[PDB]
RNA sequence: UAAUAUGUCUAUUGUAGAUUUGUGCCCCACUUUGCAUACAAUACCGGUAAGCAA
RNA sequence: UAGAGGACAGGGCCUUGACCUAUUCUCAAACUCCCAAUAGGUAAAAAGGGCGAAAUAACUCAAUUUGU
RNA sequence: GCAGAUGUCCAAAGACAAGCUCAAAGAGAACAGAAAUCUCUUGUAGACUAAAAGGGGAAAAGCUUGUUUGAUUUCUAUUU
RNA sequence: GACUCGUUCAUACUACAGUGGCCACACCAGAUCCCAUCAGAACUCUGAAGUUAAGCACUGUAAGGCUUGGCUAGUACUGAGGUGGGAGACCGCUCGGGAACACCAGGUGAUGAGUCAU
């Protein structure tokens, strides 16, 4: 409720929706970057291994990109140490292009912003 | 010529430049003029413990130093 | 050109409908303690100890208590920072806060729940649930009970 | 069950509205009528009246026995001739409406209105 | 013109109950129940003296938000035990009730030994602070009797001597606390006439005592008390109003 | 006129607090010390009030 | 802006008004019975809280042992 | 910008307490009237509260009465 | 049964009929004083012969009225987006929030402790 309310105030400047398993796996594998550095000195680094994942989470037994996907899809007990550990994805512009960034995805006229629900997988894998 | 009489423009932006600071929240505040005849009694309370503690410590020091 | 003490308080300090008259009998019968959160609400029927222009409806800690007055610590925002201010008002203009009763029952809950949980050695969390997504459950909707509606045209 | 009309008060109306040299004579005739001292009207001094109770109430009533349209509706009657006349009566138990214990107000049917006033006037 | 119109009716107010039935004044009430806020739990236990049409009442009121609690209410009909069967509204009766509450609460505290009091008429005292009693007092009133009996038992109440015999008259104090101001009326009426004696001093002559015996019984009883203690519901209303309208269809 | 005050070469008192000591040479909790500093509390010095004043 | 009907005054059972009761048309930055949206404030536990003992005070309470 | 107001007034129009309830309307009453005075009924304030306006005020903050000088000295915590 | 200290500020109050004291109101009759009032009218006090007549305890009056529930109405209004419509005011659209003015019904609650009586 809290984050949905705080995101509704920013809805006209974003588009969001259901990620689904294949898309979360694609995002983590080919666009996943991780903060390996020390606290407040994070030094963004691509995953490329499981050593840093284990170093930050091995004592908390969620070591491995296997486990990170196993955990990000079904929001289990560790989302703090996954989302915050994961660097913000820097996506490419869409391959085929946006429809209208100025208008909502939900208006009858073509538009982009809003909740695409399950329709964001195509946009993500087009932007990836 | 006429001068800009007043405007609040840019003011809260200037405020948030360094942010809206907050009181430092000290644990103890002075009670210089706060309810006399009660904190005077508290002052009298403190000396009661102080005198016994001091005499006990001095006697222990003398008995241990011979 | 007019910045008096009561300027701009035509409706803020006006008495509500049916609420005219002095304060109730047992309004004088609240146990106020030091360091107590309290709301400061102006009562125009009582003129001495009237709260000042801006602090009506605010909330703050009690730092002073006198025979018929209360000193309240209220943070006020000016320009680029918030600073503490000590306002001394009479007790008819003071109403006990309803911020700490939200946790009074929680802290009584702790001493009865966490105690038994530890002594029996379970792990149970106590943080607020901030409930969002509803869980998954098996339901039974009746084929007779299910009814259909539809939209309407212009008229 | 003691429904009856009793006597509480009685006053006069000595109203002229002029300067001095006659308040003395007015108070003197009023004192000879009822032995007690009258008091004045407005003082913005233009009227006066006096009260007394006891058997003197019955005596002044007997003096004042001497139209059938303008009766009062609360047993508080008054008239005039020079002199005037005023008397305050009602049913008993009236004092709980004025006592420090339970200052209160009267109901309606227990008041005797003006029909009882006219009946009592013809009876007396 | 009508002042009882609906727009007027939609603006009325109400009074509050304790003054509305006349036990506290609601301004003196607030003044007595307010105490300094620096004194937390300062109960302000108020001594109350009141006069009925028949007896005298002395009570303790311990201030609470919900309401006050009396440890015990001093009664003037318990003086029948000590030696005052009738005459429970007298000056001596109020004095006896003051001594009653004082000494009985003193033995409740188990502090009679600590505060014996005084004999006849001339650590720290016991809690009491006076009530307004609504009424306007006068000199030599029986409100003094309870307070002075309580003082002679050991109690204390700050209270002005304006209403005191002499506006200082210890002779009138003696004449008061034993009630002999009825004895003076009795002697005067003896010399005046015997016509109203049957209707006035009936139970007194039934008891077969006198003016010099009023003081004796009162003093003996005061020493004794100093040393030892219908509805209709929704459907019913609907049925009845239907019956009423059906009846008035042809009634008048 | 002039800064604890001779009970003593222990050198005012608290809550935080850097460092040090150990017990379970490098992770942790308990005591051990309590820099600086902050918020206070106290005393004492000069002045002014108030009380007394040979 | 206008009414339904109706016990006070004026004129010739009649008339004219005034006035009255529940109703009618339209309005108020310096009018409110009611009253949003937005905006604003306080609270979200360890230098702390709960729970008992012991002490201390010249405070408070009738209390050298009620309370604070 | 708009409707205004201030450079005053008050030994009481300050303080306390008690008692009372006001404006108005209706019905009545020698002189006596639309009004001057008296009685009753209703009367949430439609009065009054020094002044401009806005708040507040009904065993009152209004009216009357009684007693008074707390409109006194000194110093704090503070709000606009 | 009653009252008491108090409470809750209208279930605790404004237009009509019905019940009333063994102990408790309240009415009583009076002024001699402590005494206080044009007036023993209030008040104080005196004692209890007559009284529930009153207020009121209560019941009830399709009354007032307390109030909420539904309906007004997703109407009015409004936060954010718009290279939306329109000559403008207005009017949609997407993400949200969301009133007020009439009617049917509930009846006029409850509080701890003590005394007297039974």
């Amino acid at each position: 409720k809290a984050t949905k309310e705080m995101l509704k105030i920013v809805e006209p400047y974003v588009t969001y929706g259901y990620p689904t398993l294949s898309t979360v796996r694609k995002l983590l594998y080919k666009r996943g970057y991780v903060r390996v550095g020390k606290v407040r000195r994070y030094a963004r680094k691509k995953i490329q291994d499981n050593a840093d994942i284990s170093k930050h989470l091995g004592k908390y037994n969620v070591h491995g990109i296997e486990d990170m996907v196993y955990q990000l899809y079904t929001c289990g007990p560790v989302f703090k140490k996954v989302n915050n550990f994961l660097w913000a994805f820097k996506l490419k512009p869409p391959r085929k292009g946006f429809k209208a960034k100025r208008h909502a995805f939900n208006e009858p006229r073509p538009g982009d912003w809003g909740n695409r629900e399950a329709h964001i997988n195509e946009l993500i894998n087009r932007m990836i | 010529a006429k001068s800009k009489n007043h405007t609040n423009h840019n003011q809260n932006r200037k405020a948030h430049k360094n942010g809206i600071k907050k009181p430092k929240k000290h644990k103890f505040m002075s009670r210089k003029g706060l309810d006399p005849n009660f904190f005077r009694n508290q002052k009298y309370c403190l000396k009661g413990i102080q005198k016994k503690k001091k005499e006990l410590k001095l006697k222990a020091k003398q008995e241990k130093n011979n | 050109k007019s910045r008096g003490k009561r300027s701009g308080t035509r409706y803020k300090f006006s008495k509500k409908f049916r609420k005219h008259g002095e304060c109730t009998a047992n309004k004088y019968l609240e146990k106020l303690n030091y360091g107590d959160y309290v709301d400061i609400v102006c009562d125009s029927t009582q003129q001495k100890g009237m709260p000042f222009n801006y602090y009506h409806g605010k909330t703050g800690k009690i730092f002073h208590i006198t025979k018929r007055g209360v000193g309240v610590l209220v943070n006020k925002r000016v320009k680029h920072r918030i600073e503490q201010k000590k306002v001394c008002v009479r007790i008819e203009h003071v109403r006990k806060s309803r911020c700490n009763e939200d946790f009074l029952l929680r802290k009584i809950k702790n001493a009865e729940l966490i105690k038994e949980a530890k002594l029996k050695n379970e792990h149970i969390n106590i943080k607020r649930k901030t409930e969002g997504p509803k869980p998954a459950a098996m339901i039974k909707v009746p084929p007779s009970k299910i009814i259909t509606i539809e939209p309407l045209p212009f008229y | 069950v003691m429904r009856e009309i009793k006597v509480n008060k009685l006053v006069l109306n000595i109203c002229v509205g002029e300067s001095g040299d006659r308040l003395t004579r007015a108070a003197r005739v009023l004192e000879q009528l009822t032995e007690q001292k009258p008091i004045f009207g407005k003082c913005r001094k233009i009227s006066c009246f006096v009260t007394v109770r006891g058997k003197k109430a019955l005596e002044i009533l007997e003096k004042g026995l001497k139209r059938r349209k303008n009766f009062s509706d609360t047993g508080n009657f008054g008239f005039g001739i020079g002199m005037d006349f005023y008397v305050h009566l009602s049913r008993s138990g009236y004092r709980v409406t004025r006592r420090t214990r339970r200052r209160s107000k009267i109901s309606k049917t227990h008041k005797v209105t003006k029909e009882d006033a006219m009946k009592w006037f013809q009876t007396k | 013109k009508v002042v009882k119109n609906k727009a007027y009716f939609k603006r009325y107010q109400v009074k509050y109950r304790r003054r509305r039935e006349g036990k506290t004044d609601y301004r003196a009430r607030k003044a007595l129940i307010l105490q300094d806020k620096n004194k937390y739990n300062a109960q302000k236990l108020r001594f109350v003296v009141r006069k009925t049409n028949s007896q005298v009442i002395c009570q303790i009121a311990c201030a609470h938000i919900e309401g006050d609690k009396i440890l015990a209410e001093a009664k003037s009909k318990e003086l029948i035990r000590y030696g005052i069967p009738v005459g429970l509204k007298n000056y001596a009766a109020a004095y006896a009730t003051g001594l009653l509450c004082a000494r009985r609460f003193l033995k409740s505290l188990n502090l009679d030994t600590q505060f014996l009091g005084v004999e006849k008429v001339t650590r720290k005292p016991i809690k009491a602070f006076l009530d307004v009693g609504i009424t306007r007092t006068t000199t030599g009133n029986r409100v003094f009797a309870a307070l002075k009996g309580a003082c002679d038992g050991g109690l204390n109440i700050p209270h002005g001597n304006n209403r005191f015999p002499g506006s200082f008259n210890p002779e009138q104090l003696r004449k008061n606390i034993l009630g002999i101001h009825v004895a003076e009326y009795m002697k005067t009426l003896q010399e005046e006439d015997n016509d109203k004696y049957k209707t006035h001093f009936n139970d007194y002559l039934k008891n077969n005592i006198g003016a010099d015996d009023i003081e004796q019984m009162y003093l003996n009883a005061h020493e004794k008390i100093r040393q030892n203690p219908k509805k209709l519901n929704a459907k019913l209303r609907k049925k009845r109003v239907k019956e009423k309208l059906a009846l008035y269809v042809e009634k008048l």
